[PDB]
């Protein structure tokens, strides 16, 4: 008669790893690493991402003729932008500041677009022939739209002086640009006057903007440029205007009604018609894994990234041949 | 392992207990079969518990990356900002593989050493009332019927009265 | 008779927490992370800090009038300024390049300012009459007391070309200014010539500024705007000055004279009267623990900050119960 | 325990052991009491205080946070700074408790094995001259006095003479 | 050591046996000397080989530094980058210096397990036919020439036959 | 008759730590950290480096007279500067962007030099009496062999208008300059008229720079400044160059031919005559060792820089005494 002592084994075929030994076959295991994704753009927690599509963050803000799309976009989550969208600025020129503004997104998920200077206010300056072959719209001409490119009206381009005071609660963005053109002629042509500026102040801004004229190479077949400009005007602070000419005016200016959590996400990926608690620029996860190796730009309810292949914790003993 | 109980002295595994990690096998006149040795089980699924939780919570708070973009003369502080969201990774991917790699190690060797110290107990009750075989068995010299089976699993094999 | 084998057990409740087991009794325990500090703002190692109270750096560099406090002071081992002082700039307008001038101050324990260019030796323009009711000091209209606000002498404002040679052995910080008056009138009242312009060069620098006139939000009762440059003049190197107005003149500059070990601190706290070997934003550290969970940016021999609520090391053995 | 011994065969430590971390006691008809073994405690006293420094020491080269200051159009690297000096933080807040987990457990198994060896060392003298009890301690066949207590501290236990 | 047996109740190693790690030594008529045990050893020889490369394989991917240069009033950014590719630098030290010591002990360790487990595996064989002397040696009852010396290291050691 | 159990022993003194021991000996040890390295600058993998000794990268670049051994160098592995290499801007002044510059050739490891404005063709402009003391060669006064300081012809400096189409697939590094005179009878004196400019235009680039006048320190003689520019025009794109003075014209530019793995090394030292698969400011390794503390800046196929003194791991067991 007899008694022995002994441990439990089975028909595991589970490995894991250890310092002194890999491959150990175990009776037990726990896989802690979440490998796959759903290859979706999805509702973050019921609230649907900005999807700009063939849009840029230029051409959606500046109102570019081709991102009607997003005239008014409500409430997001995240925003998605393509790696090069097609539609940038289709007048060619420069963004000020460009990053540092796209920066700010990340901290709003709602604007709320507001008319601060009338097209129709433009009493002594013409504002409905400011378009161009390079910003077509329905077969014609015509040009970003939440901004007046203003030209001289029966030869005479006399000195602005507008102002606008914000008397929202919210921070106000406000875009405006100068013209760049391609000679003197142009210059004449379109202001009159030979020398021109435009002076722009707030309580924080001293600006003075003086166009550069030049000969440069086609871009949609522009030679002439756009550099545009932007600032948050405060709320109970007011932005002076000042120009002789070359002024590109606000018309619209976008009120920031929420702040928070955002991201702008760069994929070529469209939307999925979905929904998740975890996004990543490849697909979505769910998943009770503490540790996840999708991409490391995620947004939302996340497991931890990781550059692994593989975590797997024993559990169990080791198994039996 | 590091005890020499398992896959050492106790040569295998039994696929026959299912009721727990660790336990009995019994030979005698009325039969045979085996019985989860309960304290010492649930000592060891505590412990795996607690462990797998330490683990999962400590690596809870680690790096997160954001979205940063640079312009085309900013190439110095993007290229530094892509070798510190890298860096931290690769910190984090070091940190996550090699806690795995050891707790692993001290799980297998857990559990080896839990099968040993009840080998021991039930050694240090027997005594000399039993040949100790070298293979994870007692070899009784009087009879031991089901009842004196059990109360070697109890803790109360009366010595002196064998 | 018999011998047995055991081990030490004792009436301690201290705990200790393992991978697989929390709140582990043990005999015998060790805290190696410091929890506690004095709240207070102390000398460090018997030099006391600067503190620059309700004045911020720019007010105290540049001699805000309300800034007397700070008109000569000594070695410091670090420097205090509140997180929004109210003395800043009594007249508004910028300080170019304010960050890497802060910067500079951490590598910096003492200034001694020292006289350049004289008061009384602008025999052609007037020096005395630079003041405004937005830098009150007594009641009366003042100024920032190290720079000289130079208007016109008797309806002329002739070219200055200064020079002045840093013949010390130690590096000089020298510190200037140029005036963005409201409007085109104002320009000619202070200035006469309506175009001027500041040209400023060493051996490294080469400057021109020009005024922008804009008429902005008024800030304590102030249109105009004051933007504020500096530069470290080396030994034995020259600055060159030429203006026909606008020119914010240097009186005083500040010498270098120890680097060395030192930090900006923000905190709301004041003075101490208090000594210790490690100090915090929140408070001091007196303690041999190797950890603390204080605050992260410390100044002198210091424990290594952790982000624990807990450290406890085990030294004895699990206490029986 | 990985042992057995503390909290184990060996059920709870002793109040009346005050001048050292392991020990024996004895039961004769001349009396009792309790013996610290010098030996193997200085073992465990330098074995704990060399780890405790050697957590220090290793400890002591970690990231510093600097004061930085950037304008309303730096946002971008002054968020980078910000997750850098917290990405260290959380590292080195990792690193901190996670030594300090594994260490404490490794500290109390260390006393565990001392234990278990000085119980060993014990047994090995005693061979068959005793009834192991199965609870630390050994029922003699042979009266034994506290010559012979002391002889088998010692270490001199004249296993032939008995 | 943890396990007890690397100098502890085995006092030292053996100049004499050269050819392995762990072994056996007999004493009999017929003469004495030294034999590795083939299988614990190559076990010790795996073990520690695979440790090494792990190690090895887990601190290939770490930090790397770049050359970066900034100008005279970048110093903010500078300093940045310094204290950035600094602090990785003590992170991957504390990292190596650390898996170093810890793996040292354990690798010691490892070795004191395996000759502790040789020692049992014998014990186990042997049994009561002969006098376990407390030091790692048996002595036999009967006598033990070098076929009987071979079964005993074998496994084949026929304990009924004696 | 007995059998015992037992370990091995030997006369090794190597010694290892661990936790709660110091310089325990081992029977076996193996160390992994590299040491050692060889104290030269080398090949890298057949390869060798363009070692600039008294040369910077602008006074290669711009091509300073004193660099003439570095007219045409073939493809490098890694570059190797000085410190403070005395050769940089023979005539004084600045360099725009060269720290953006300097990590660009981080990523080149050939540059071929082609004519894109030969100096025969400027037949309007003087062209080779663009000249100072402060650049000698051979002696004489000479000037950055790589653009030409343009001068008046005949008492005129009529407007340029000058366009280079990049008809090659190569990148192009082009550079160019400004003249910042020391006074307004120099400006006249070289260029006629008063007020000058240089506008420079590409597909992306918008510039118009204008001389600041001033008298500055003089540095190698010189009071007047050079600024100089510099741009990637891309395949197929044109550069448009107008001025009316101060122009300091490209000659000479850069084909991009070869992108990659490089690195501009700091160090003291010069060639080696060697070869290596891994280098380090200090000189190179060869070793199997997963780790080295020689130093952190390498590059080639490297063991892992660690700040140790010393890695020693176990591999044998403790050794008797
Ligand atoms: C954009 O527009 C807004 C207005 O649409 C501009 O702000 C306004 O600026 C004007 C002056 O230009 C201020 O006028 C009066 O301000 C206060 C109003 O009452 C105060 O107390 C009530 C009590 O509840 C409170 O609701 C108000 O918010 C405010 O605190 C008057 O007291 C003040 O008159 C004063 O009388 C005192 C004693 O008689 C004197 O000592 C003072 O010297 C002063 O004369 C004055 O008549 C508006 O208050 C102010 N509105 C707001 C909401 O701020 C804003 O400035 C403009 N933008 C820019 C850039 O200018
Ligand atoms: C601010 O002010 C200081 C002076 O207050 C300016 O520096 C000075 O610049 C002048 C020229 O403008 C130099 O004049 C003489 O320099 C040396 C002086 O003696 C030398 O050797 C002694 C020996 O111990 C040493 O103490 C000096 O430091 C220096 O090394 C004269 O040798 C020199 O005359 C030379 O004679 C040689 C042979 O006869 C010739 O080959 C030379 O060509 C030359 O003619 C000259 O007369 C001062 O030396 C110099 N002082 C200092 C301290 O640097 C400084 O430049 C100014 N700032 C700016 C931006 O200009
Ligand atoms: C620097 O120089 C280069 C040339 O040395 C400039 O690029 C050239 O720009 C000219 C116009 O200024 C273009 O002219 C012709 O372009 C194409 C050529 O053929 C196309 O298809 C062939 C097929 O294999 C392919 O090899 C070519 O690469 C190209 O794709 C002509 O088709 C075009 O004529 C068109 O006819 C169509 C139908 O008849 C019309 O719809 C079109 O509207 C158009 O009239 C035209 O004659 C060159 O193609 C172009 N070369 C290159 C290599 O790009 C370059 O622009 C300049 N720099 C700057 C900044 O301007
Ligand atoms: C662990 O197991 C041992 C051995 O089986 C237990 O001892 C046995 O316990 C049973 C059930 O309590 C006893 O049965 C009783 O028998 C008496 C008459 O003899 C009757 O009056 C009761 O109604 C009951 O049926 C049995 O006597 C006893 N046998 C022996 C040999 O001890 C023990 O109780 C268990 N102990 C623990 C701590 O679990
Ligand atoms: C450890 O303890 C043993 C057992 O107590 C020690 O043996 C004893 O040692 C004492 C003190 O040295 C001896 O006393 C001597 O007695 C003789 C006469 O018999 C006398 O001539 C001496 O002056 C002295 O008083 C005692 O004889 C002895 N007893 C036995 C049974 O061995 C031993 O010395 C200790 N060994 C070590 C290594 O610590
Ligand atoms: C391990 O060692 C034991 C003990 O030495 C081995 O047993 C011995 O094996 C040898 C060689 O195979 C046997 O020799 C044979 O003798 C017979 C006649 O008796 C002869 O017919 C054969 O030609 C051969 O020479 C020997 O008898 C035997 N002795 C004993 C006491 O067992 C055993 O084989 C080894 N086992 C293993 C698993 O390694
Ligand atoms: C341990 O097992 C893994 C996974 O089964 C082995 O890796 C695979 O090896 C096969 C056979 O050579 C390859 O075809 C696969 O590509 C590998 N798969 C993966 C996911 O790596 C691994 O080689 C084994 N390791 C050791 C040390 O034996
Ligand atoms: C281990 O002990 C700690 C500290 O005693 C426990 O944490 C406390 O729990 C009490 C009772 O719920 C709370 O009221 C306190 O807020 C806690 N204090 C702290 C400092 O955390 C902890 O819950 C115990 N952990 C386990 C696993 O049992
Ligand atoms: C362990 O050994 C090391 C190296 O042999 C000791 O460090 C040396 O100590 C000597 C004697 O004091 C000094 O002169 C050397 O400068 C040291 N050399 C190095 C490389 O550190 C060390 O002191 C010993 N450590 C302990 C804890 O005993
Ligand atoms: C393993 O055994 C289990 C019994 O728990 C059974 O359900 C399962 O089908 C088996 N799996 C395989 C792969 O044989
Ligand atoms: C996530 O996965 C579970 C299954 O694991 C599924 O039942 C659940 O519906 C999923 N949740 C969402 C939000 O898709
Ligand atoms: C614990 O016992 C010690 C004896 O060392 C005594 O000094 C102390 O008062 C006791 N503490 C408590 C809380 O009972
Ligand atoms: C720090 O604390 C100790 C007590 O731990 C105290 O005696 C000493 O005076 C303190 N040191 C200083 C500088 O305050
Ligand atoms: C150690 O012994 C070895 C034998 O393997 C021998 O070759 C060597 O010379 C010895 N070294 C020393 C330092 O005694
Ligand atoms: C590197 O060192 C080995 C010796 O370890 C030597 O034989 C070999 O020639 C060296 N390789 C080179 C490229 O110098």
């Amino acid at each position: 008669d007899q008694i022995c002592i002994g441990y439990h084994a089975n028909n595991s075929t589970e490995q894991v790893d250890t310092i002194m030994e890999k491959n150990v076959t175990v009776t037990h295991a726990q896989d802690i690493l979440e490998k796959t994704h759903n290859g979706k753009l999805c509702d973050l927690d019921g609230v649907k991402p900005l999807i700009l599509r063939d849009c840029s963050v230029a051409g959606w803000l500046l109102g570019n003729p081709m991102c009607d799309e997003f005239i008014n976009v409500p409430e997001w989550s995240y925003i998605v932008e393509k790696a090069n969208p097609v539609n940038d600025l289709c007048y060619p020129g420069d963004f000020n500041d460009y990053e540092e503004l796209k920066h700010l997104l990340s901290r709003i998920n709602h604007f709320e677009k507001i008319q601060i200077i009338p097209k129709s206010s433009w009493s002594s300056h013409e504002a409905s022939l400011g378009v161009s072959s390079a910003c077509p719209y329905q077969g014609k001409s015509s040009f970003f739209r939440n901004v007046v490119w203003l030209i001289k009206k029966n030869s005479t381009y006399p000195t602005i002086k507008r102002s606008y005071n914000n008397t929202n609660q919210e921070d106000l963005l406000v875009l405006w640009g100068i013209h760049h053109p391609k000679d003197a002629a142009e210059q004449t042509k379109l202001y009159q006057n030979p020398t021109t500026y435009i002076s722009v102040g707030t309580s924080t801004l001293n600006q003075r903007l003086v166009p550069r004229i030049a000969t440069r190479s086609k871009v949609n077949g522009q030679s002439g440029r756009m550099e545009f400009f932007w600032t948050i005007l405060k709320p109970n602070d007011a932005i002076n205007f000042e120009s002789n000419g070359n002024f590109i005016a606000p018309e619209y200016a976008y009120k920031i009604v929420k702040k928070g959590d955002s991201t702008i996400m760069k994929s070529e990926l469209e939307y999925g018609n979905c929904n998740t608690k975890c996004q990543t620029p490849m697909g979505a996860i769910n998943s009770s894994m503490p540790f996840h190796n999708i991409h490391p730009l995620t947004i939302g309810e996340c497991p931890k990234y990781v550059k692994s292949n593989r975590l797997v914790l024993a559990t169990g003993l080791r198994n039996s041949p | 392992g590091l005890f020499g109980a398992i896959a050492g002295f106790i040569e295998g595994g039994w696929q026959g207990m299912v009721d727990g990690w660790y336990g009995y096998h019994h030979s005698n006149e009325q039969g045979s079969g085996y019985a989860a040795d309960k304290e010492s089980t649930q000592k060891a699924i505590d412990g795996v518990t607690n462990k797998v939780n330490s683990i999962i919570d400590k690596m809870n708070t680690q790096f997160e990356a954001v979205g940063r973009e640079f312009n085309n003369l900013e190439r110095r502080i993007e290229n530094l900002n892509k070798k510190m969201e890298d860096g931290f990774l690769d910190v984090w991917t070091y940190n996550a593989e090699l806690l795995v790699l050891m707790e692993n190690e001290r799980t297998l060797d857990f559990h080896d050493s839990n099968v040993k110290n009840l080998y021991d107990k039930v050694r240090l009750q027997l005594r000399d009332n039993a040949k100790e075989l070298g293979n994870g068995c007692f070899e009784f010299y009087h009879k031991c019927d089901n009842e004196c089976m059990e109360s070697v699993r109890n803790g109360t094999y009366d010595y002196p009265q064998y």
